[PDB]
């Protein structure tokens, strides 16, 4: 009980709109209120607006007054946030939040949070990555370059998960082409290079791409 | 328009130490509508304090809220390993204009550690398709601030490069950074020396890793 | 002496449902059958008494309650109903002995921009007792934090406006309501029909 469940992730093209749902259960939704907050990756929390469930009265941050709408459906105990004219800067995780309420009283803060909804605004199409070896020359470094995929995310493992220590898989960077690119590296003893196999396992679900790249030492 | 400024930007402490986070408002606001949130790297925000001083249900006793007017404080009496995260304050007074602070990161304090610098030439596989990505790795360094400078034929190369940093490691509390210089194959073959120049507090002198193309 | 129902029914302006008016009918007579068989009203349901028998009967007092609601809320003006109007604005008892009369008021209570002057109570700490009027405007305290007259989080103005516009549908159109209640006590009967 006591939760807000949000709709699934969204990939939207510029200029279009997206409508994110936020379904409440386990508390007296009719007495509560729902605020909507978003957050770009590695960035701050940004307040969008809120709605009073009982009245439907809304208040938006003036940054979004021109193209956001917050509504609610009493019958389904669901709150909605619709953002129009989507731009690249709208790519973020969107959260709804509400105070727990009983029959008698509401809590005095936003203590119930949704799981978040990823919204990606881009003109790119679904594309699997290219997987390129980062070849090693006491401790050697090697890795894999996972280049030009869309959308997020990709998973990288080394030797089907048997190699976990010393593995660094970096956050993806968005290139101007609209595609993502990341690298996964691992440090190993340089005596290992001649007698041990090093394979990176890249999976990109949206394109159903699964790759095993053997990274060998070059002379 | 009420603005919330959190300080410091980063808090570098050890488990068991006392943490004192600050949230300042551009005007006086009601204590009844100032809240503190915790956010672990992958999860959603979690309410810690409401009404400036009230613990939310289930929050450990070590979290404490105080302050009034324009100065608000979140205290963690003795930090546990799970407490190292990012903390936001929020003002939700009146009906409009609610704002968040920019957030304070509570990171694990550590000895200064120079980065291990590796450089990777573009693979033959990538070069076959017309693009050259040179990767320079900075491994296991602390603190997080670092400077990576690309040098191409002994000239400082600006543009065509992007950085990405891992999160603080659970075990050794270090960071790692990857810089990628991406050029077309035609431009890549117009130069010979490709170098990566790293500046960090753990290194007295900038460490350079380089290679000559195809050599 | 004829009972002055025209003052109630044909009043130029009507009260908001939260501030529902109540006019007393002391000593006079009237033909309820003329009001019953009138085509001006879309609803004319009586309770505890027959609408046709009212002409032969006499009561100590009669009350005329008038207000304005939306079309789909007229059903709440009945004994044993629930909803925003029945719970927070106008509540009829279970042993109601009277008649509920209502008609469409779109030609009057709807403006080109939208008449926002008719309101209803949205929030209340408890339900009204039958025949109870609440016209207070205290900020509704949804949580444990006092509002001190300020609206905001967990602090809501208790009244809400009807969006009465001409482009609305029959349900979302204003309907003027008149509720007559008949009481007989130890005092002599007073308000009468022509038969007695
Ligand atoms: C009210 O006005 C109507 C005409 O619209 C009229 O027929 C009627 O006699 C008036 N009085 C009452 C009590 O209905």
């Amino acid at each position: 009980q006591m939760q807000l469940v949000q709709s699934g992730p969204e990939v939207k093209k510029p200029g279009t709109s997206v409508k994110v749902s936020c379904k409440a259960s386990g508390f007296t939704f009719m007495s509560s209120a729902v605020q909507w907050v978003r957050q770009a990756r590695g960035q701050r929390l940004e307040w969008i607006g809120w709605i009073v469930i009982g009245s439907g009265n809304t208040n938006y941050a003036q940054k979004f007054q021109e193209r956001v709408t917050i509504t609610r459906d009493m019958s389904t105990s669901t709150a909605y946030m619709e953002l129009s004219s989507l731009r690249s800067e709208d790519t973020a995780v969107y959260y709804c939040a509400a105070p727990y309420c009983s029959s008698i009283s509401c809590n005095d803060g936003f203590d119930i949070w949704g799981q978040g909804t990823m919204v990606t605004v881009s003109s790119a199409s679904t594309k699997g990555p290219s997987v390129f070896p980062l070849a090693p020359s006491g401790t050697a470094a090697l890795g894999c370059l996972v280049k030009d995929y869309f959308p997020e995310p990709v998973t990288v493992s080394w030797n089907s998960g048997a190699l976990t220590s010393g593995v660094h898989t970096f956050p993806a960077v968005l290139q101007s082409s609209g595609l993502y690119s990341l690298s996964s590296v691992v440090t190993v003893p340089s005596s290992s290079l001649g007698t041990q196999t090093y394979i990176c396992n890249v999976n990109h679900k949206p394109s159903n791409t699964k790759v095993d790249k053997k990274v060998e030492p070059k002379s | 328009e009420i603005v919330l400024t959190q300080s410091p930007g980063t808090l570098s402490l050890s488990p068991g130490e006392r943490a004192t986070l600050s949230c300042r408002a551009s005007q006086s606001v009601s204590s009844s509508y100032l809240a503190w949130y915790q956010q672990k790297p992958g999860q959603a925000p979690r309410l810690l304090i409401y009404g400036a001083s009230s613990r939310a249900t289930g929050i450990p006793d070590r979290f404490s809220g105080s302050g009034s007017g324009t100065d608000f404080t979140l205290t963690i009496s003795r930090l546990e390993p799970e407490d190292f995260a990012v903390y936001y304050c929020q003002h939700y007074g009146s009906s409009r204009g609610w704002t968040f602070g920019q957030g304070t990161k509570v990171e694990i304090k550590r000895t200064v550690a120079a980065p291990s610098v590796f450089i990777f030439p573009p693979s033959d596989e990538q070069l076959k398709s017309g693009t050259a990505s040179v990767v320079c790795l900075l491994n296991n360094f602390y603190p997080r601030e670092a400077k990576v400078q690309w040098k191409v034929d002994n000239a400082l190369q600006s543009g065509n490069s992007q950085e990405s940093v891992t999160e603080q490691d659970s075990k050794d509390s270090t960071y790692s950074l990857s810089s990628t210089l991406t050029l077309s194959k035609a431009d890549y073959e117009k130069h010979k020396v490709y170098a990566c120049e790293v500046t960090h507090q753990g290194l007295r002198s900038p460490v350079t890793k380089s290679f000559n193309r195809g050599e | 002496n004829l009972c002055p129902f025209g003052e109630v029914f044909n009043a130029t302006r009507f009260a908001s449902v939260y501030a529902w008016n109540r006019k007393r009918i002391s000593n006079c007579v009237a033909d309820y059958s003329v009001l019953y068989n009138s085509a001006s009203f879309s609803t004319f349901k009586c309770y505890g008494v027959s609408p046709t028998k009212l002409n032969d009967l006499c009561f100590t007092n009669v009350y005329a309650d008038s207000f304005v609601i939306r079309g789909d809320e007229v059903r709440q003006i009945a004994p044993g109903q629930t909803g925003k109007i029945a719970d927070y604005n106008y509540k009829l008892p279970d042993d109601f002995t009277g008649c509920v009369i209502a008609w469409n008021s779109n030609n009057l209570d709807s403006k080109v921009g939208g008449n926002y002057n008719y309101l209803y109570r949205l929030f209340r700490k408890s339900n009204l007792k039958p025949f109870e009027r609440d016209i207070s405007t205290e900020i509704y305290q949804a949580g444990s934090t006092p509002c001190n007259g300020v609206e905001g989080f967990n602090c809501y103005f208790p009244l809400q406006s009807y969006g009465f516009q001409p482009t609305n549908g029959v349900g979302y159109q204003p309907y003027r309501v008149v509720v007559l209640s008949f009481e007989l006590l130890h005092a002599p009967a007073t308000v009468c029909g022509p038969k007695k």
